[PDB]
C-alpha cells in the first residue's frame, strides 16, 4: 500500500464522486474558497511561479501537499484520458472513506 | 462579410492575480454567489466581476 497506490485510488475515488478539481485556477479557486482539503502538486513542471504560488497557497491555507513526478502521469490518473496532463490537482471531497484514503492521512 | 469574434488566449491567467506570503491583487467580489474565489476585474476606470456583471466605478 504504497503512497503512489493510495493516491492513485483516492483520486479515482473523487473522479467517481465528482469531487476533484483539476488546473491551477480551479485549484487556486478551491483552495481560496476555504474547501478542498487536498491538494497534489507535480514536480515536473517547469514553470517556477505555478509551483511558487501553489506551495505559498496551500501553506497559507494549511492544508496537505503532496509533489508527484510527472504531470502526464497525474493527468492520466485524474482522468484526463491520449493524456492532456495536468500539474495541479485539489481534492474538494472524497466520496467514501477507505484504506488510500487512511494511507495518504498517514502520511500526512 | 461580418468576421467572428475571436478569443484573445492568456497564458497562465491566474497567474496575474497573486503575488507570492501571499498577495490577492486583484479585489474579490462582494457577492453571495461568488465570493473570495472570484477575481473582480481591473478596467482603466473601473471594476467589474465577471460572473455576475457587479460593476463598481472609480
Ligand atoms: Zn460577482
Amino acid at each position: 500500500m504504497d503512497v503512489n497506490t493510495a493516491l492513485q485510488e483516492v483520486l479515482k475515488t473523487a473522479l467517481i464522486h465528482d469531487g476533484l478539481a483539476r488546473g491551477i485556477r480551479e485549484a487556486a479557486k478551491a483552495l481560496d474558497k476555504r474547501q478542498a482539503h487536498l491538494c497534489v502538486l507535480a514536480s515536473n513542471c517547469d514553470e517556477p511561479m505555478y509551483v511558487k504560488l501553489v506551495e505559498a497557497l496551500c501553506a497559507e491555507h494549511q492544508i496537505n501537499l503532496i509533489k508527484v513526478d510527472d504531470n502526464k502521469k497525474l493527468g492520466e490518473w485524474v482522468g484526463l484520458c491520449k493524456v492532456v496532463g495536468c500539474s495541479c490537482v485539489v481534492v474538494k471531497d472524497y466520496g467514501k472513506e477507505s484504506q488510500a484514503k487512511d494511507v495518504i492521512e498517514e502520511y500526512f | 462579410k461580418k468576421n467572428k469574434h475571436k478569443r484573445k488566449k492568456v497564458k497562465l491567467a491566474v497567474l496575474k492575480y497573486y503575488k507570492v506570503k501571499i498577495s490577492r491583487l486583484r479585489r474579490e467580489c462582494p457577492s453571495d454567489e461568488c465570493g473570495a474565489g472570484v477575481f473582480m476585474a481591473s478596467h482603466f476606470d473601473r471594476h467589474y466581476c465577471g460572473k455576475c456583471c457587479l460593476t463598481y466605478c472609480f
